[PDB]
């Protein structure tokens, strides 16, 4: 029955290290990187991630027995040394599926990475993988719309997306925000981007940018028969201040807007996503701040986990790195995230860093962005990682082409229409593209003009050994 | 493992054998120096040595000049040994249960 | 933003920002802060004290309620939801706000003090 | 591939009888009792059914091959035929997860019951039960409070809580039904109810009857010591007019409303019981025109099915028969979907009309209301069936009693108050809820009066044979 209150501390592992459980399939699962304290044991380690990450608390508390602890308490039940590294274990911990409110990231988050991180008997933490229940999958909307929505929007097939963050970061006035963007667009980019940092500054107004900005997409558009967008960034101070905006770029009927969902948070960013819904937009999600959360391998939280969770808040596109670009992306990393953001089922794979396996219920997938630090010789590899299903984005790489602008707009314009006339040729991207490339800038001089440029170290060393 | 609380009880801990340790210094010079105020600090100590800083501060409403002999002491002891302690307690401690772990495990 | 994942970077931790005052004047802080807050609640003195319900999840609304009344009862100046306390299938969260709304009515009855849940 | 268009009818059991599909946790499961017309096959008959309740029509069109119509399409896995009885057989069909808007009890009982009843070679179809897999029934709010939750806010523990209709049925002006109910309350009944078809009429305008109720509340509780409430219909000709009354209810401080579900519509209803639970009124819901549907086991739908669907839609009582009054309940099959209308997992039992076993991932229970033709003879056997998670409702068994009003209303409370404090005194209710009443009988005159008028056919016969 309740079984007799005693007040008291007791080991957390006495009530949640259960290393018989079988999870259900409705339990939310956490896979957590851990190293105890010296003299703290693993077990009793992972059983207070447990405890204090569900129900639990430092000592014996009555209200217990007013409730059944063992429906709703976290389960700790399998822990494994991590291969190879001293005093570091991955502990699997089941969470009940009534723990959580319903289509709530916040709430999610609140209970698995709240106040463990902080615990003084664990050195460090990361989480690396939640599994989703498909039940607690449900109570979500998503995308707005998603990746084979977005390309029936825009009449986009068959290759790669191409955008372009506008430089500097800050500093232009909006008509000459307007401009650059103009310039790239009838270049042949499908996209321009605020950076992510802007917003509504003394130098630049966002009211004044998405104005003329919207007259730069009517005449690229006009002149070049595709559509264009540009991600005008919604980003605000509050909530109030962020729908205004997104309001106007409706109202200047614009097909795309972005949000930093991270800086800006997840509270704001569903609300965001649900309006984008309702709206018919096109919902742009940049990662600023992620770098600051999961980077080290030993304390934090894995982009893996903060995709999943952005996949269910809601955004049509996400960053994902580039692997190969001047910012950090481990490739087998990045090839196991990106399948958790496009696909609608991902076998567990621990060599991709994909701990369990996660099912989607046809929640729509997320258009994975490379962007940062890249140019027209990463191009094929690009093309080789990510596949046609991906948005590559060049901000340096087009407004930095040695002849200026237009021009610099014509080379990547050029190189994106070679790739993608290719691709639908049948031609390997990832084996082909430097060939693709080179072909182009034969007829492309300021292609080739781009080429030369960021090509780059080459290695060349030598023969001796003469008999 | 609260282990910067234990740290910090193993500190004062530390301070307050130091303490004692300074106290059988200053007491020992005085065997030589000052027989009769060995004598007074030998009787007014036993029992006193439990807690150091309430020993220091007891001793200084009494005599200050003696509680500064101890307070010099415990301090220069202190500097000349302390970083010698990590490694003798590490491979104190390895050592013997090195030894129990071989004849009982 | 973007400088923490830079590959020529290690490690990077921001340690600290300096506010310029001409930046501090354009936000608002906080809504009522330390020397209004006492004032409301004619909290004078001493320290305040608070107090989370326990277990974090589980509870009813009512036993949330019944737990707080009896924690207000007995000289705590707050008590206070649990961070991962919203709304879940064991307690909506409007249900809450009811039931513990009557807990400290009922324990500032009874104690002559102004009682708070957050 | 896609396999080729071929024009043409062919036979729906190509495509949907699917013998060896074993249905995934996701799958919403559908059992229907069907009779085939002379010369039409059970086989192609049940995948008729899968058919046409899914992706299907009656000649193959070209659309099939832009989709993935193994993905979409119900599948009849499994025919039985009834035992002992001739052209009647069991078809049980799945259907994916994805053909089903969230939180829509309207569009899942389109697809299901839409079209198929009225095929030409079906002659009766009968939906029996629904299994609504987890991930799905996540996606409904479900009772605004529901069992627990209602005895917490209402004070009322270790007992059924009584109630009762007033009559006549339509006729009374607003003046003397707040009379009635005063009356009625003051006697010892935690409840009192308007009539299914008391909405908003000539002889009696509903914002007078909420202003004239409310005051009967106030003075009965006043002077009883225990809350009160009563069912104030809401029912109304437009979704305005249903809120516009449902908000006055709020503003008087009534704890309870009711509704019709089935005249009104799920669509209105689901409206209802959002806003019940953002606004904290309980929601009584009345099955009215239930037994147009539900009545016939050659056709229709059965009630078990529907309930199932009102907890999903919203409600906090749902009437669910009483078995021995004047409108018809089999025992066992009420016995079964009173279970599945409380509990939170219900195991298959066709013995109680159970086809599958039902979980609700802990959506709350609605209390199952038994009302109609009841009085205090019932009463043990009332207690027995459906045990203290009840409603029993008494409206001419209290204002029917010879001495009138008042000492028919004493009779009610005081019969109540009795089988309460035995209940809780740990006396069986079943086998001895008629001592129980007797003993009370004997020194309340006027509960004596009504045992003696509504006591009812007895037998009684004899002996003879004599050696």
């Amino acid at each position: 029955s309740a079984a007799g209150y005693k007040a008291g501390v007791k080991d957390y592992k006495l009530t949640y290290y259960t290393p018989d459980y079988t999870p259900k399939d409705t339990d939310l699962l956490a896979a957590f990187r851990f190293s105890p304290q010296p003299g703290v044991p693993a077990d009793e380690a992972g059983a207070a991630i447990a405890a204090e990450s569900s129900t639990g608390t430092w000592t014996t508390v009555w209200t217990d027995l007013l409730t059944d602890m063992d429906r709703y308490k976290g389960k700790c039940y399998h822990i494994e040394p991590v291969q190879g590294e001293e005093n570091s274990y991955f502990a699997f911990i089941a969470y009940p599926l009534d723990l959580f409110e319903e289509g709530s990231v916040t709430n999610i988050l609140t209970s698995i990475v709240g106040n463990v991180f902080g615990f003084k008997a664990i050195r460090s933490l990361r989480l690396e993988d939640i599994r989703f229940p498909v039940a607690l999958v449900k109570t979500f909307q998503g995308p707005p719309h998603g990746i084979q929505v977005e390309r029936d929007l825009l009449n986009k097939y068959g290759r790669p997306m191409l955008g372009c963050t506008i430089k500097p970061k800050l500093g232009l006035s909006a008509k000459n925000y307007g401009r650059a963007v103009y310039e790239c667009l009838r270049g042949g980019l499908d996209f321009t981007k605020d950076d992510e940092n802007i917003n509504s500054q003394p130098f630049q107004r966002w009211r004044d940018r998405f104005l003329f900005v919207a007259d730069a997409i009517h005449k690229s558009q006009a002149e070049t028969g595709e559509i264009k967008g540009h991600y005008l960034n919604v980003t605000a101070p509050t909530c109030e201040e962020m729908m205004k905006r997104a309001e106007f770029a409706k109202e200047l009927g614009m097909p795309i807007i972005m949000h930093d969902f991270l800086t800006a948070g997840f509270t704001a960013n569903t609300t965001l996503a649900k309006w984008c819904r309702d709206n018919g937009v096109l919902l742009h999600i940049h990662r600023a701040m992620h770098a600051v959360i999961d980077r080290q391998r030993n304390h934090g939280i894995h982009f893996r986990v903060l995709a999943k969770c952005l996949r269910l808040s809601g955004g049509d596109h996400l960053h994902s790195g580039t692997v190969v670009g001047k910012l950090e992306g481990d490739k087998a990393s990045t090839l196991g995230f990106v399948d958790l953001m496009r696909e609608d089922h991902i076998e567990a794979d621990r060599s991709r860093g994909v701990f369990f396996t996660q099912d989607w219920a046809s929640m729509p997938g997320v258009l994975p962005v490379a962007s940062g630090g890249i140019h027209v010789w990463h191009m094929p590899a690009l093309v080789e990682i990510f596949g046609d299903d991906s948005v590559l984005q060049f901000g340096g790489g087009t407004l930095g082409h040695p002849w200026g602008n237009a021009p610099g707009a014509t080379a990547n314009r050029v190189a994106l229409e070679a790739c993608v006339q290719a691709r639908n040729e049948g031609r390997d991207l990832y084996r082909e593209g430097g060939d693709i490339l080179r072909e182009a800038g034969k007829w492309s001089p300021e292609l080739a003009a781009a080429l030369d440029l960021w090509k780059e170290i080459k290695f060349e060393f030598e023969t001796m050994d003469k008999l | 493992m609260n282990l910067k609380q234990i740290a910090k009880d193993t500190a004062k801990t530390l301070q307050s054998y130091l303490t004692y340790q300074a106290l059988r210094t200053v007491l020992a010079q005085l065997g030589e120096t000052n027989p009769p105020l060995a004598l007074w600090l030998h009787n007014f100590s036993a029992g006193k040595v439990q807690d150091g800083e309430k020993y220091i501060e007891e001793l200084f409403l009494e005599k200050p000049d003696l509680a500064l002999r101890i307070m010099t002491v415990r301090e220069h002891i202190a500097e000349e040994i302390a970083e010698f302690l990590p490694e003798m307690v590490v491979t104190g401690i390895q050592q013997a249960n090195m030894e129990k772990r071989r004849q009982h495990l």
